[PDB]
Formats: C-alpha cells, structure tokens, sequence
RNA sequence: GCUUGAGUCUCGUAGAGGGGGGUAGAAUUCCAGGUGUAGCGGUGAAAUGCGUAGAGAUCUGGAGGAAUACCGGUGGCGAAGGCGGCCCCCUGGACGAAGACUGACGCUCAGGUGCGAAAGCGUGGGGAGCAAACAGGAUUAGAUACCCUGGUAGUCCACGCCGUAAACGAUGUCGACUUGGAGGUUGUGCCCUUGAGGCGUGGCUUCCGGAGCUAACGCGUUAAGUCGACCGCCUGGGGAGUA
C-alpha cells in the first residue's frame, strides 16, 4: 500500500530485475494494484516492462519454460 | 502451479491453485467465447461490488441486537 | 524391465474421465490406469473415488519396475487430481514435488459455445 | 508533423517576427504547409480515416481564415493566394 | 538524430567474436555521424526460456544515438547475421547512466 | 494496371487489360533475340502431338539469361519489357563492363535499379546468390534444380518458392504447388517474388483472343463418334462412361506419377 | 477599434487514437518418430464417433494459421462505429503551465460529402480453432430445435461494394447560470522531501443525493433544473417502414 516507484522517484527501468522481479508472482503473472498498491502510471510502466523484459529472457512469459 | 514442500512435509496444501490458475481462469476459457459477457457481467461485478462498498458502511442502525 | 528408480506420474484429470500415467525420469511411459478401466462405467467415472482406484491400479504394472519416489504433474480440472495424489502416498511411495501442467493459453484460438 | 525549424521559418516569412505567431496571414502558410506536408502521407496508406478527419479539420480553417481575410482586407488576400499558390 | 537502445543477445560459442562486433556496429554508426553513448556490455548469463533451445546467451547493450535511415541498415544486419538471437530497439527520451 | 474495357461491341464487352505503362514502348534490344518458329504440335514424325495449338502471332524469341554466370559484378537495370513467350516480363540489364542481358523482372524492380549476382552479393531483391547463403525463411525465385543448370522453378509470372529448411546439403522448398522439395544446396536462386503479377487477371474477352495466342479450338468428347474418342456417339448427348482422355486413360483422378528416380527429393507430395 | 469567444506559437504530459511493417511466447490442431497399452471421447443418462491397422495418455522435433492469459481497472483514447502482446516507422486529437500574437475570424446547419459493428456480396489468397447450412446419434407424442459427434460457407488478409443494429447514457449540437459528498484518472502551482504529507488549481470520468423539473420512474453542475441559438422529428392502434 506504500507504493515503490512513486515513493522516491521512478520511470520503470525493464533492465533491473531486482526490483522487476519483486511484481512478478511465482508462476510468472504480473501481480495486480490491487495487492502491491503502485499508482496507475507506474502499473503501465510495470506491465510494459514486464513484457519487454519478458521478450529478451530476463523475467519468464511462464514457469513451463 | 508447482511446489516442492522439503522432504520432511507429510502433506501437501497445495494453495496457491487457488491462488493462481487451477480453476478461475480455466473454467472461464472451457467455452463460450461470447465477445459481449466480459463487457456485460463484468459491468455486474463492479455494479454489486460499489453496492457492497458503500451500502456496507452506513449499514449501523439500532436493529435491536 | 530395468529397475527405474524413480518416475514421474503425469496425471490428466477431465471432468468425465480421469487418466494416470506413470512415466520415467525421460518421458516415455511404463503403465496406466484410467477411471474408466478401473469399472465404474458413466456417472461414477466422474468421481474423485474413481480416480482414488484409477491410482491403486497404476501402482501394480509398475510394480515390476520398482520405482520408489516419484514426481507429480497433474493436469486439468475435475474430481480427479486431489484425491489420486493422496492415493499415491497409500501406495507406498515418495511425493517428490507436485506441479501443475494445466495448458492454458495466452488468449489463443476460440473455444466452443456449447451447454445451453 | 511541421516541426519547430519549420515553424519559425514560416512565421517570419509571413509575419512580423518570430514574436508575431498568431497573424492570419501565418496561420494560412502553417495550415498549407502542413496539408501539403500529408499530402505525402495520404498518398501511401490510403485508409488512415482517423488522420484523414485532422487532415480536414484544417483544411476547412484554411478556408474560413482565407475567406475572413478576403472579406477583411481585399489587398493582403491576393498577395497570400498568388505566394502560397492555391487559387485556380 | 533520434537516440535509441539496441540490445541484442548472442549465439553463446561465437562470443569471442562479440568485441569484434561491438567494433562492427560502433564504426557503421560514428561513421555515419552518430554518436555512441552506453556500451554496457552485460557478458553471458542465464536465460529465463530457452530459445532454439540454446541456452545462455550473450547480452551486449548499445544506447546509440543516429539518424534513422542507418538504424534501419543496422536492424536488417542482425536479421541476416546468424549471430545474433533476438533484438531489440526502443525509444529516445534521453541518454542514460549505466543503469546496471 | 487492371482495365475493364467499355462494351463498345461484343467481345469488347468482357475484355480486362493488363497495362503495365513501365514497360517499354519500342523494338527491342536486337542482339539478344533470335527466331522462334511455331510448330503446330508436330514432331519429327510431322504427326500432331499435342492437340489445340497452331496458329497465333509471329513472335521472336528473347535469349533470357536465367544462369546468372556473372558472379560479383554491378547491374544496372535499363529498361523493362516485354517477352512475348513468358508470362512474365523481362528486365533489359546492363553490367559495369559493358554488357547487357536479360533477366526475369522480380517485383520491386525498376529502370535504374541495381542488382548483382555472386555469393557476396546482398540480400536485396533481384540479387543471385546461392542458397546456403541465403536466409531460411525467405522467399526467392528462378530457382536451379541442378548447380550450373541454369533455373528452373518459379519463373512464371507472380510465381515464388519460399525456402523452408536447411538439413545439411539440401535445402526444402516449398514449391508453389504446395509441394516440399528438397535441391543441391549449392543452387541459385533470385530472390524476392516474379513480377507481373496481374497476369492472372486478364480474362481476354472474346474467342479470337485465344486464337492469337496458339490456341486453337477443343473439341469435347462427347460430341464426336465412338471411333474418335472413346466417350462420344449416342442419340443426343449420351455419356455414361468413366471419363477418359482420348486414348483411353483414366481422367480426374487417376495419378501418372511414375518414375522413381526423383522420388529421394521429394518430401511431401502435393495437396 | 478593444478584448473577456474562437484561433496560432513556444515547452511538456498521459493514451488499446490511426495506418504500415516486423517479432515474441503459451495453447489448440495436424504430421513424423520413440515408449506404452485397452480403452478414449461424450452425456442428465446414453449412443453416433475414435481405437488392437494400435488410439487416448506421454516425450522430442517439425509445419501452419488465428487470437493476445497475467497486467486490467462503472480505467484510458476516439466524432461515433470502435481500438488490448512487445517493437520500429509515418500520423491525428486532447490537455496543462507561463507568456506573446490575431482581433469576433464564431455557433448551428436543409440539400451535399465523408466515415460507419456485425452479417452479406465481388476478385485474389489463407484456412489452426470455432462454426450457419448439412449428415449422423439422442431426447421426444413429434423434434426438419435446444443436447452429442462431425462439418461447408464464413470469421482471416489485400482491394472494392453494402450502409444497417437495442448504431442505446433509447437523451441532437453549442453557450451561460444554479447547493453538496465520496471516488477514479491525467496535468500543474504552493508548502516541510521536512517520513508513503499539507494546500490550491485545470481537463476527463463513476456513484449517491439538495432545490428544481417529471405523469411517475427517475435526472439531478458531463440536468431530463433555469435560458438562449440553430437543426432533426412526432400527431390514435393496426394496415405499414408496407404497396
């Protein structure tokens, strides 16, 4: 409920999984706003970086892989 | 999806089936593709979901109880 | 024969039929079960009791294979998938992990329209 | 797309300065030097219908701006139609 | 001169060819007056898929910036180079800071 | 492009043109042509071989380089043209030393255009390159069965063959009948589609359209007698017999694919 | 002439706006091979269907097409229809801040012109899944239906035509005015970033309700309130959106 990315400052980076793979869950979904709390611009940025990062292999699309 | 549960576990507790994929998302693509529902019943969902927001706070009568 | 030590036991739960296979470390298959084999022909195939003996019989022809911990993948709905994991522990062996191979797609082709 | 070297090009070829943007003889110039900017665009891809409606929108401003104008003072018309070369 | 990220992964045996490349690409672009900003070379690690199965791959990060006609000449050399595994570009905004 | 004919007369009624107005509009170049003769289907023996041809107009025949034997040379495409004996056109190209050939015309190409044959030459299209250098994937045409053989598959108009896979020394194409097919890996091929492809569009409007192309009348063979065709005679449009061509054979259906020494390279037989 | 309407410029801000190309992964299907064996599939119950010519299950590899799980939200964009993978290229609009400029250039619009879901048509392709039609099996008094097993057009793409929908907030477009509350979303200024705050200010949006209106239901500052400007339309039910 403490948002991450709006708390310091942020445009979601899709190079760093550390701080990626925190709003991933275990199967590989993207965790909703629901349960982290991360505004909306910072949720589109997420997902958008989710799914660039999911295309160059550094998160999985799934945990089948 | 996947657990491992290190060998002393004598039972299993699967719960993030419930958590994940096991039925919500695969009983909801066993058929009826629809086009139309997703727009209609999720229009629903939110419909009762406001009225058990808001109807749920101001529900403090006397009632006799 | 070959004695494997250890298996897999791919499990594919449907809603009228639940059908065990137990694998090997590689992927090809040394013996089977279905619910449907088991007797209880028609409305009791889609039971979880019937995927309970579809797991006892799995366990004989296997028997002269002599394996000992084996890994689960379960796969699909149904009244399966529960209860023969449990049936798999009466039958005297080691639950490695236990997966689920559920194929769900990524919104791919149309499903039917049917049960109306 | 008429970027910001096109812009202040255009402004100080038809105004003032680069301080006198909002004349309307500089709108006339930006208008047709955008329309004759997507003239390139709309001969390629020929079903853009949503950048057609843009497209259109200030076709139809050039028109009432040219038509205020003529209207307004007869002489700084026909100077801007025979400079910018659209009248048959 | 729009700025741009390229970063493209690498078929794992032909990675001693890698600084070769990295001078391949960096001499098509600061010859053709563009400059070169980030070249956060990130080595071989692991992947999360494999891809033709092949796993681990080699990940070499770019930050160019370029006119487009030869950022355009540069994708379709890693079409045709057997090399390169899965390509990307992506948007100006900036130049960045190594960004680990 | 694609003309529908007003219906001045009929026969002009149903007319559709292809006009291609890059093509050019003079006598060709006179080097490279030599005389076709017709035959009428008729052989050594003089006896009629191949039924409802003979006839149509004079037409010479453009020497078409399909070998593409000048390996890393520049070529500047001069002019577009048209060959009377192809479907598709040709493409009146001059090399860097002098020396002008025809070749088929892909469908990119036009006046002024470079192409360039070689194992060094780009992935451009109209470029010939053989195909362990070309990418897997890719769409090519004037494709050589044999190394040096000169190009054979997909040289009709609009036609290509997509390169599928490379399993060592072959390479599988998939031919534009739908078939798989494996070839020398060591092959050439053009790449990119044939041109002209508003070929098939044409729909030539009236019977005489036909006849000044060769084509002469086909007569069926239900209207004939039993000693002419072995369907035919009867009081007033009998048939009832299998379909047959005239010599007996069985029609629509029967394969004649015999011949068991191609039968390695191929993988899939068509659909 | 003037500037409070409208517009132009300079910096940014979000966006499934639009067209063009490319690519990624999961799944379905089919083929090819390995293992393996009598069932699978389906249903309220069955049967048709499939399968000892060895299916189903399982593993590997291949070929194809179409759609983008999670994100994802009475959330966002667009004039409406509508638009969801990621990427690049070419573009439209809206909004905000500070100014500077034009000087009423505006609003509505019969006829006209453009766009316009889906199904349909035309020509050329593509065809995985789904699926009218059609065949078979069931259910039934009947069952040219729901249910089951199959399956053609079609959905797909390029280019034309069609011009219709419960094309619906059943609510024309534009402007001004008239109590509030809780939210969302996107800017922006002040103040302590002083610790995930405190205060203004704009645009869009959802819900609940005050006067007022309404026949009522209800709308209720994105009015169905109080007004103005133009336009479209209505005149008992059928007959008839028919000849």
């Amino acid at each position: 409920f403490c948002r991450f990315t709006a708390e310091g400052v942020q445009e979601i980076d899709y190079k760093d999984i550390a701080t990626l793979k925190n709003y991933i869950t275990e199967s590989g979904k993207i965790v909703p706003s629901r349960i982290t709390g991360t505004r909306a611009k910072y949720q589109r940025q997420l997902a958008r970086a989710i799914k660039r990062a999911r295309y160059l292999s550094l998160l999985p699309y799934t945990d089948r892989h | 999806i996947k657990v491992r549960e290190n060998e002393p576990f004598d039972v299993a507790l699967r719960r993030f089936k419930r958590s994940c994929e096991k039925a919500g998302v695969l009983a909801e693509v066993r058929r009826r593709e629809f086009y139309e529902k997703p727009t209609t019943e999720r229009k629903r969902a939110k419909a009762s979901a406001v009225k058990r927001h808001a109807k749920k706070l101001a529900r403090e009568n006397a009632r006799r109880t | 024969r070959k004695q494997v030590s250890d298996g897999v036991a791919h499990i594919h739960a449907s809603f009228n039929n639940t059908i065990v296979t137990i694998t090997d470390r590689q992927g090809n298959a040394l013996g089977w079960a279905t619910a449907g084999g088991s007797g209880f022909r028609g409305s009791r195939k889609s039971t979880p009791f019937a995927a309970q003996v579809a797991a006892e019989r799995c366990a004989d022809a296997v028997k002269e294979y002599g394996i000992k911990n084996l890994e689960v993948m379960v796969k699909g709905p149904g009244p399966g998938r529960e209860s023969t994991i449990r049936a798999l522990n009466a039958a005297g062996f080691r639950i490695t992990n236990i997966t689920d191979v559920t194929p769900i797609p990524h919104n791919g082709c149309r499903p039917p329209k049917k049960r109306r | 797309s008429l970027s910001t070297e096109a812009t202040a090009k255009i402004v100080s070829e038809f105004g003032r300065d680069a301080n006198d943007t909002g004349s309307t003889e500089v709108q006339v110039a930006l208008l047709t030097a955008q329309i004759n900017h997507l003239q390139g665009h709309f001969a390629e891809h020929k079903k853009d219908h949503h950048s057609r409606r843009g497209l259109l929108r200030m076709v139809s401003q050039r028109r009432k701006l040219l038509d205020y104008l003529k209207r307004k003072d007869v002489a700084r018309y026909t100077q801007l139609i025979e400079r910018l070369g659209l009248r048959r | 001169m729009r700025h741009y990220e390229i970063v493209f992964m690498v078929h794992p045996d032909q990675s001693e060819q890698v600084p070769g490349m990295i001078e391949r690409y960096t001499a098509a672009i600061t010859g053709a007056e563009g400059k070169i900003h980030r070249l956060e070379d990130w080595g071989r690690r692991q992947l999360a898929y494999p891809i033709n199965k092949l796993h681990k791959a080699h990940y070499v990060l770019m930050n160019v910036e370029a006119p487009q006609e030869v950022i355009d000449e540069l994708e379709t050399t890693f079409r045709f180079n057997d090399a390169v595994i899965r390509s990307m570009v992506m948007r100006t905004k900036h130049a960045v800071t190594e960004a680990s | 492009a694609v003309v529908k004919c007003k219906p001045t007369s009929p026969g002009r009624r149903h007319v559709v043109k292809v006009v291609n107005p890059e093509l050019h509009k003079g006598k060709p170049f006179a080097p490279l042509l030599e005389k076709n003769s017709k035959s009428g289907g008729r052989n050594n023996n003089g006896r009629i071989t191949t039924r409802h041809i003979g006839g149509g107009h004079k037409q010479a025949y453009r020497i078409v380089d399909f070998k593409r034997n000048k390996d890393g040379i520049p070529a500047v495409v001069e002019r577009l043209e048209y060959d009377p004996n192809r479907s598709a056109n040709i493409a009146l190209v001059l090399y860097k030393d002098g020396e002008r050939r025809y070749i088929l015309a892909p469908k990119g190409l036009k006046a002024g255009d470079q192409i360039q044959s070689g194992v060094d030459a780009a992935i451009k299209p109209g470029n010939t390159l053989p195909m362990r250098n070309i990418p897997v994937g890719s769409t090519v045409h004037n494709v050589e069965m044999k190394p040096g053989k000169g190009g054979q598959l997909a040289r009709s108009a609009g036609t290509y063959v997509q390169i599928v896979a490379r399993d060592g020394a072959y390479v599988t194409l998939r031919l534009r009948s739908g078939e798989m097919r494996k070839v020398e890996a060591d092959c050439r091929a053009t790449l990119g589609e044939v041109g002209n492809a508003e070929h098939m569009l044409r729909v030539l409007g009236k019977a005489g359209a036909a006849r000044w192309r060769g084509v002469r009348p086909t007569v069926r063979g239900t209207a004939m007698n039993p000693v002419d065709h072995p369907h035919g005679g009867g009081e007033g449009r009998n048939f009832g017999k299998h379909p047959v061509t005239p010599w007996g054979v069985q029609t629509k259906g029967k394969k004649t694919r015999s011949n068991k020494r191609t039968d390695k390279f191929i993988v899939r037989r068509r659909s």
